């Protein structure tokens, strides 16, 4: 649930 | 009045009912191909991080029509995803799937799920932007994506979502065309908000490797038939006007339409291969235009409709392209009293009357005569109104002259509780289907007619009819009322299941879906005795060119209504044209002509015919007088064309000239 | 409440 991309 | 033996035993057994266990939000459906049975269903819940109840995001899909459904949430795992792009799905039976996620803020880019096996698995794609818009399929090719970023750039996808790349970085709206073309605009400076009417119209054929300008001082561009529109703005002034390209914008050519001002509108009503109706807002605060039909070019357009209903900024209109008849269209008008008549044009606008009223009704208190009158139609408008109307008029081209909408019998739309009325010969006569307002909807090309009873009270009762909406018999499809929220079918009107979606009554409401299998209804499939001829538009059953429209007539073989069997998945209408011979009906006016029964040369150019005089295409400045009407397929009899003027010099002999 | 599933110029 809602991820971080980078 | 109702010959189905024993249709409880022949329903009980084909009802299945899902409950949704762990729904709380909001719900999506989507239907994934024809004749797959797959059906989504996307929840998205927010909660406050202070209750500690905890956010959700469900996935359920069924391969049977709605019956049965299984929760594969896991397939996404477990991911947020984005309400506003809610499932995009791929053309036709290309089985694709794209769901878009939230990403948590300060992320690179968004990510998305895909599935190109009708969501049997998915698959994750970090993206190099955050999509401002749900991301549109070329209709040529489900493998080519188009998005724009929050950044407003443009991005392509060759391989359905997998890598991206930009190919504009200051768009504002794009479009996909034929052949994978995308039309876009773009702006130079500022934003799309503040080059409002100086925005660049732009086209590539090859995916972004190349370019073409096709207009300047844009305000904005639509898609219709084979037409490109777009609406330029004028110099050193802030109108507009509507230009027209069949070519992609290789060539443009500027409509015979009225230019607007900054707080009117055009609008595409409808469009086909043929022609297009548009509508043209009038100047000031009215609420109605004027309706204008083009000619097979988009260029000479023909006033068809005066005081059309159509609010402010492109709000709500009632025009409703009737499509299980040919050339048949309902809408709104504004009569000087503003009160509101609906009317109906049975060929593509050329002419415009009131609805028939069904031979039982009494009039409204709307009708100044108690015993003459008129039906009409509750739309779009009658809803945004918060008028008791729970659906607009459905019609499906499968199932021929079969129209269902709600209405009132008078002089005027009435804001009294509407029944329910049906015609099934395209809007020429009427019949009170059921008392009250009702949802409803087509199976098997008109084969079954379902309804529900709209109610502010749980229902548990569904209503069928195999005879076209004449008849009709009760069925109890569940022993506990649920509060009714909608009618699912697949589209295009040919299964034979429907799903009745609702909530229990409520210790919280649990969504709940009762899906019912007609096919032991009609056991029997239908065979050639089961149809009769039928002639359309039939209006003088004696005359030799009955049934003339557009040029010919169309001769059908419809079910009977005694008949009560299947029509079948792979049912094809079968109907025959007669080509009737031309007359002088079946020829609009073209430039620079009109008729006070003939077509006779205009004597005065004036408004928006003077401006096209002014600053139009010699060669549609040189007429024939006449033009045969868009889609029209008379063959011999008369013809009146030739290309005898030219108009450029009859505008111009009253200026002096260098 | 549920979802399921002109041109402006
Ligand atoms: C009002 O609704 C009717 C019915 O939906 C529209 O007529 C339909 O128009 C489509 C597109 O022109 C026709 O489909 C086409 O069929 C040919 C095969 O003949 C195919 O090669 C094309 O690719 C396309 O799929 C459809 O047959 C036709 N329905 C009829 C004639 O009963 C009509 O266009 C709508 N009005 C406006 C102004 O758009
Ligand atoms: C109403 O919903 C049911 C599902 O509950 C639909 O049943 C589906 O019917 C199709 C058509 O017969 C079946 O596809 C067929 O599969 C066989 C393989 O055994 C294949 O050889 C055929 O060519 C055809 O593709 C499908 O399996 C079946 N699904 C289920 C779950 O039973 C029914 O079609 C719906 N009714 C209407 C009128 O659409
Ligand atoms: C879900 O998470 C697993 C493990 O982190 C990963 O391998 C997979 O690619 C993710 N996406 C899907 C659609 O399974």
């Amino acid at each position: 649930r809602r991820p971080y991309i980078l | 009045c109702g010959r189905v033996r024993d249709f409880v035993a022949k329903l009980a057994n084909n009802t299945h009912q899902h409950v949704f266990d762990d729904l709380r939000g909001s719900v999506s459906l989507s239907w994934v191909g024809d004749s797959t049975g797959v059906i989504l269903v996307l929840t998205t819940f927010h909660v406050p991080l202070v209750i500690m109840t905890f956010g959700q995001s469900k996935l359920y899909r069924s391969e049977d029509y709605g019956k049965n459904f299984k929760d594969i949430t896991d397939l996404i795992n477990n991911t947020f995803i984005r309400t506003e792009f809610g499932m995009a799905i791929g053309p036709e039976n290309s089985g694709k799937v794209v769901l878009t996620a939230e990403v948590s803020g300060g992320s690179r880019g968004g990510r998305i799920f895909r599935s190109s096996d009708f969501a049997k698995n998915f698959v994750q794609t970090d993206l190099p932007f955050h999509p401002l818009t749900q991301m549109m399929y070329s209709p040529q090719n489900s493998d080519y994506l188009l998005a724009l970023s929050t950044e407003n750039g443009l991005w392509v996808s060759k391989n359905f979502g997998g890598k991206w790349e930009e190919i504009h970085k200051a768009v504002c709206l794009a479009k996909w065309g034929s052949d994978n073309t995308i039309f876009f605009t773009t702006y130079a400076n500022g934003s799309c908000k503040a080059d409002l009417g100086a925005l660049e119209l732009w086209r590539t054929s090859d995916l972004g490797k190349s370019f073409k300008t096709i207009g300047v001082k844009i305000y904005s561009f639509g898609l219709g038939g084979r037409f490109l529109f777009a609406s330029v703005m004028a110099d050193k002034d802030t109108t507009r006007r509507i230009h027209v390209s069949t070519d992609q914008g290789d060539t443009w050519s500027m409509a015979q339409l009225p230019s607007v001002g900054q707080e009117q509108f055009y609008s595409i009503l409808a469009a086909n291969d043929d022609m297009v109706f548009m509508h043209v807002d009038e100047p000031g605060d009215t609420g109605f235009g004027t309706i204008f039909t083009s000619d097979d070019r988009g260029i000479v357009y023909s006033k068809s409709l005066d005081r059309h209903l159509y609010t402010t900024t492109g709000g709500e209109t009632d025009f409703t392209n009737v499509t299980s008849l040919r050339g048949v269209y309902i809408t709104s008008v504004l009569s000087e009293d503003n009160s509101i008549q609906t009317m109906i044009t049975f060929d593509q606008g050329g002419r415009w009357t009131h609805l028939r009223k069904p031979e039982n009704s009494e009039c409204d208190a709307t009708a100044k005569n108690k015993n003459e009158c008129s039906l009409h139609i509750h739309a779009s408008y009658s809803i945004s109104q918060k008028l008791n109307v729970p659906m607009a008029p459905l019609s499906e081209p499968n199932a021929v002259g079969i129209v269902i909408a709600h209405g009132s019998v008078g002089d005027a739309i009435s804001v009294m509780v509407p029944d329910v009325y049906i015609s099934d010969d395209g809007g020429y006569s009427w019949t009170k289907m059921l008392e009250g307002p009702h949802y409803y909807t087509i199976l098997d090309s008109g084969g079954i007619i379902v309804a529900i009873e709209h109610s502010s009270r749980p229902i548990n009762v569904i209503k069928f009819s195999t005879d076209e909406g004449q008849c009709w018999q009760t069925y109890t499809f569940t022993r506990d009322p649920i509060y009714f929220t909608g009618l699912a079918s697949e589209p295009g009107a040919r299964s034979m299941n429907i799903s009745i979606w609702g909530f229990t009554e409520s210790l919280t409401s649990q969504w709940v879906s009762y899906t019912i299998d007609f096919k032991d209804i009609l056991e029997r499939n239908c065979e050639e005795k089961d149809y009769t001829i039928w002639l359309a538009h039939s209006t003088d059953p004696e005359d030799y060119e009955d049934g003339c429209i557009l040029g010919y007539k169309e001769q059908f073989l419809r079910l009977r209504k005694s008949s009560m069997c299947q029509n079948g998945r792979d049912y094809v209408v079968t109907k025959q044209p007669s080509i009737c011979l031309c007359s002088l009906e079946d020829f609009l006016c073209d430039f620079g002509y009109y008729r006070p029964s003939k077509c006779v040369e205009q004597p005065e150019l004036k408004g928006h015919d003077l401006e096209f005089c002014l600053y139009g295409r010699e060669e549609h400045l040189t007429t024939n007088g006449y033009r045969k009407i868009p889609g029209d397929k008379c063959q011999g009899g008369v013809n009146p064309v030739r290309e005898v003027k030219d108009l450029k010099k009859k505008c111009t002999s009253n200026f002096l000239s260098p």
